[PDB]
Parts: structure tokens; sequence; C-alpha cells
């Protein structure tokens, strides 16, 4: 069980960790974040009091080294750094349990949920997304573009996820223009399973990844991330029975974690009515489809 | 984006640009089976490609030899239909290729742009406006090459005759689809408004007969005539 201790908390602000969140009041005696499970990734995240735009966040692995959060009253947020003096951060951590100063990671024995919406995702491929090379953690924000996004402006706070376009040369192979049009199992099993990915699991890992960036920090450019691998998947013909059941059991736990009170501007209607009721996989998706049609029955 | 009634001109400036109408490329007749189901037979059809500017229509010819054994033909034929326009647009030496293609159904868009994602500053753009170009097999002289064909060919035609030599492209565009209208509309009617006086003729080399100034004012005022008498019978107005 891992700590991420805070320096302070001099201002008023929404603390998430994974899928929970807590209140601080300004000045509250707030000292970080205990019992955090090991292996997995996590992400630390914040909404200030007085301005509910821009929530930000820090994804992290605690195996990774010693972080903790600290307030920056120039640049007015809560920033991660790492504390390479490993007895100075033991030290720190020790005494602020000592005095119940730390909120404990509250899982449920029985809840496989974090586990579930993380599955795939490694802090290797989150910071060849996020290119921040110097930390071992990496920061995301409401506002951040993707390359993709670019394209059609700043590259260093870019999100470098991979660029799918289903009317690209990419995905269309001379001579097979109809084809590969209508059934994508070209562009998605030699071009980006072989090609890019190297394997499914590096693809569920983006697409994990995309879908907790939209959720947590309303990123659009994530959403759309996350809807476009979905779509390339369900607009194949040919894919492996392994990714199937896979893919459905990852959508569950996405649709089953997102508030209900977001599906308005988290949930595509073109891909979703389009990948449970006309794609080639309508009828591979059997528990995203029940929960879809049992949570969100007006979307569809 | 879409070619409409306000940015109409645009059809007649200098920048080349190329209709595409896929309507009569696949078709058909309807029929019985000995055993009194339903079965289609295809015929032949074409691609109508036309320079609004120039007049320059580039028919190329549908042979239904080019359906045997394929599925799905109404979705092939739009695939199809952007294959060959995708071939033609390669054939033209670069200073002759389109700067747009103006598709007068919207379902050509996606079929089109994929074929032409090597020519990405070529502008694939539906338009607004109800053209009359499914009415070219009207024209004796296509339907004629059409069902003739015993192959895929290509055939060129100027659509105007030799009008561009007394008016202007914009005049000549709006009689082209006075006309198609018409026979669109009542093909009989327009076929005899066309041919009633026998000393008018249709030369050689041309599509349409060869009418004095004053002979296309009457024949475009019957052909007005025709769609207006036409449209109080389909509505009771």
């Amino acid at each position: 069980m891992n700590t991420v201790p805070f320096t302070s908390a001099p201002i008023e602000v929404t603390i998430g960790i994974d899928q929970y969140s807590f209140n601080v009041k300004e000045n509250q005696p707030f000292h970080g974040i205990k019992d955090i499970p090991i292996g997995h990734v996590h992400v630390i995240h914040f909404q200030h009091a007085d301005n509910s735009s821009m929530r930000y966040g820090y994804w992290f692995d605690c195996r990774m080294g010693n972080f903790y959060i600290q307030y920056d009253p120039k640049d007015g947020l809560y920033k991660m750094m790492e504390e390479r003096d490993g007895a100075k951060f033991e030290n720190i951590v020790h005494n602020f349990k000592e005095r119940q100063m730390m909120v404990s990671y509250p899982k449920i024995d029985e809840d496989d949920t974090w586990y579930n919406l993380t599955e795939f995702v490694q802090m290797d491929k989150i910071r060849k997304i996020v290119r921040k090379d110097e930390n071992q953690f990496s920061y995301v924000d409401s506002s951040m573009t993707t390359v993709q996004e670019n394209e059609l402006s700043d590259p260093a706070h870019s999100l470098n996820y991979t660029v799918i376009n289903f009317k690209s040369r990419e995905a269309i192979r001379p001579g097979h223009e109809m084809e590969d049009f209508l059934d994508k199992s070209y562009y998605l099993n030699t071009v980006m399973l072989q090609g890019i990915f190297k394997n499914s699991s590096n693809y569920f890992g983006e697409l994990q990844f995309a879908f907790l960036n939209a959720m947590f920090f309303g990123n659009y450019g994530s959403s759309l991330q996350w809807h476009a691998m979905i779509e390339l998947i369900c607009s194949s013909a040919t894919v492996p029975k392994h990714m199937l059941d896979k893919l459905d059991e990852i959508l569950y736990y996405q649709i089953k974690t997102l508030p209900e009170q977001y599906s308005d501007i988290l949930l595509n209607e073109r891909v979703w009515n389009i990948c449970l009721y006309s794609s080639f996989q309508k009828n591979s998706l059997h528990n995203t489809e029940k929960i879809m049609e049992n949570k969100y029955p007006e979307l569809l | 984006g879409a070619m409409n009634s306000s940015n109409y001109a645009e059809l007649f400036n200098n920048d080349i640009k190329l209709f595409v109408d896929d309507t009569n490329v696949y078709r058909v007749t309807v029929h019985k089976t000995f055993e009194g189901n339903v079965a289609t037979k295809a015929i032949n059809g074409c691609i109508f490609t036309l320079n609004p500017k120039t007049g320059h229509l580039f028919l190329k010819i549908i042979h239904t030899s080019v359906w045997a054994g394929q599925k799905r033909l109404s979705q092939l034929a739009k695939w199809k239909t952007a294959e060959e326009v995708s071939a033609l647009v390669r054939s033209l030496p670069k200073e002759e290729q389109p700067k747009q293609i103006i598709v007068t159904r919207k379902a050509m868009l996606d079929p089109l742009e994929v074929h032409m994602l090597d020519f990405p500053n070529i502008a694939i753009r539906p338009t607004e406006l109800r053209l009359p170009f499914s009415a070219a097999m009207s024209i004796d002289k296509l339907s004629d090459v059409v069902m003739k064909a015993t192959e895929p060919q290509m055939v060129l035609f100027n659509i105007y005759d030799d009008w561009l030599d007394r008016i202007s492209s914009y005049t000549a565009f709006s009689r082209l689809t006075l006309l198609l209208r018409a026979l669109k509309t009542n093909e009989e009617s327009a076929k005899m408004i066309l041919l009633s006086d026998p000393t008018i003729t249709i030369k050689s080399y041309h599509l349409w007969p060869s009418f004095t100034d004053e002979q296309w004012i009457t024949i475009e005022s019957q052909m007005r005539d025709l769609i207006l008498t036409e449209y109080g019978r389909k509505y009771n107005v």
C-alpha cells in the first residue's frame, strides 16, 4: 500500500483519486492519500471550488517513485513532484499517518472496478501519449488537444493518441477502396494491431486511457479517440474472438462507471447505435448491449 | 460546401469542374419468374459526367457484365461510379483535371472521396440543386450508344452542340436543364415539341435540333408550358 502525501491544501478543491472524490476546504489540515493499491496505474485529479473549469490531474504508478502533491501559488495549481530522498519521504509519510491527516483509498474488497477500467493501461504507454520525459508521472487536463485535433496548436502539450482516420490512405489500400471502407479488418488487423500497436493489449490500453481522460477531465479529444477505437473494431468483419470478448468486458465496465448525468456529452449516439445495432459486431457485445439498453435507452 | 441557387454562377467560372450523376449506372427491369417470384434483369447503364462550362460530356457506358456474380448491386454501383470517375481524372492531363467534382446524389460523396484520396486538392461537393440529369437517357443518341454497347466503353459528346457559338455557358446550362426537366416530366410531349416541325433536323454530329435563335425561344416557351401543366396535375393546383 503506497502513499501520496500533500504538503498542504491552501485552496478549496475537490480531489479525485481514481473513481473516488473528496472535498477539501481552504487551509484544511489535509496531508494526502494512503493505502493506494500497488499493481495499477492511478490518477489524482483536481477541480478548484472557485474555478470549476480546468479539471486537471496526474497519472502515476507508486512502483516508479515516491510522489507528492504541493500547491504552487504562482501557477495556481496542485503539482505532482517526485521526492528522490527515500528517508525524508518515509519520515514525512510516517508523521502524517501518525497524526491521521490522510484519507484512505476507499476500496471495497469485492470491488474490481479500478482493475477492470485499467487492465491494459501501463505507465510506460501513458508516458508516450503524454510526452514530459523528465517526470515519471503524466499531467492531463480538460483543455489539452490531441495530435489529430491539432492537424485539422502547442505540440509539447498534446495528447499523442494513435491517429485513426477512416478516409485516409493509411486506412484504404489502392484497389480495395469499397472493400476496406465497408470492412475495416485490414486497417484494424494489419495496419493498427500488427503494425503500430504490436498486440491487442496495447490497443486496449490506449482505448482505456482515452476513456478515463474523457470521463475524469471532460477531455473532448480523448472522447473522440475512445469512440474511434471502438468503431474501428465494430466496423471490422474479422476480429479475433478473444478481442471481441475482451472488448465487451472493457466497455461494460466503462458504461457501468460513467456518471448517469454525463451520458449526453460523453456518449456519441451515431457510434453506439452503429456499433450495437448495424456493425459486423452488433451481436458480439452482449454485456455492453444489455447495460447500455438498461442505463441509456434514450441515446439508442 | 454544397452547390445551391446562392453560388450558381460558380458553375461558369474558369475553375474546371465536373457534375457526376450516377442515377443511370444500375438499371433494371423488374419481372415475374416462372414460379411467380420477382426477379430483376440488368440493362446497360451509364455515368453522366458533365463539364457545365464547356458542355463536354464523358459518358461512361456501364455494361451489364460488370454486375455478373456481384451482390448488393445498388451499393456497388456507387463505388463503380467513383472508381470510373477516379480513372477518368487520372486519364486527363494535369491541366485538364477538375478542381471540383459536384455529385448530384449525396450517397456518392463517401465513395468518390475514398477513390480520390490521391487528389486531396480536388474538392468533392454535394448540391442542393435538383438537377434532371436522370433524363439523359431520353436523349435518343445517348440512349442508342448505351443500349448498343457490347462491352465497357467511354463516349465523348458536347451536350450543348454548337450553342456556345451564340450563347453563354450560363444560358446553355439553363436551356439544357429546361430540356431535361421537360423530358423527365413528360417525355412523349417533350419529344413531340422537339421534332414537331420536320424541316428542323438534328445534325449527324449533334444531339438536339438545329433551331434558330427565334425557334429556341418558341421551343423553350413550349417546354416551360409543358412543365407547369404537368405540375398542376401532379398537385391538383
